[PDB]
């Protein structure tokens, strides 16, 4: 099966992240 | 200061991009910087990860290579080969910059790290205003 490093390797490939905190203060 | 000890990996550059966030953005970016670019030229550095910034320097002089707030850091992600690590920054209200690395064995602690920091930076900015 998949190690955790691997799972968070695909979300990272596959969608990246998206912060938050800039969302934040740019709604305001 | 810093969350974790730098992180030893190679700086691709910075160029700019057009959208804060997307997996197709910062794909097209690396694409882009590997390509006019060989192994030799390729910068190395650690990335000092802070709460409120991350911190680009030269690989054991430590010479500031970049410094970037997490509140403007928008997007980042790992690119399709495993190695690459980008975020993008919101430079200024309209301006977004694509910074670049490679990463050994991969991008996965780097990334990770990163992460971590802005979802801590997240939760502290909803604490102080509430």
């Amino acid at each position: 099966a998949v190690t955790p490093e691997e799972r968070h390797l695909s979300k990272m490939q596959q969608n990246g992240y998206e912060n938050p905190t800039y969302k934040f203060f740019e709604q305001m | 200061n810093e969350l974790v000890q730098k992180f030893q990996v190679y700086y691709l550059g910075n160029v700019p991009v057009a959208k804060p966030v997307g997996v197709d953005v910062i794909n097209g970016a690396l694409e882009s910087v590997l390509s006019s670019s060989s192994r030799e030229q390729w910068t190395p550095s650690h990335v000092s990860v802070a709460p409120a910034t991350l911190t680009i320097l030269h690989q054991q002089t430590e010479a500031v290579l970049g410094e970037c707030r997490v509140r403007f850091l928008s997007f980042l992600a790992v690119g399709r080969d495993v190695h690459t690590f980008a975020f993008i920054m919101a430079a200024g209200p309209a301006s977004f910059c694509c910074h670049m690395f490679w990463c050994e064995p991969n991008a996965a602690s780097l990334s990770e790290a990163v992460q971590a920091a802005c979802m801590l930076r997240y939760q502290k900015c909803l604490d102080a205003r509430s």
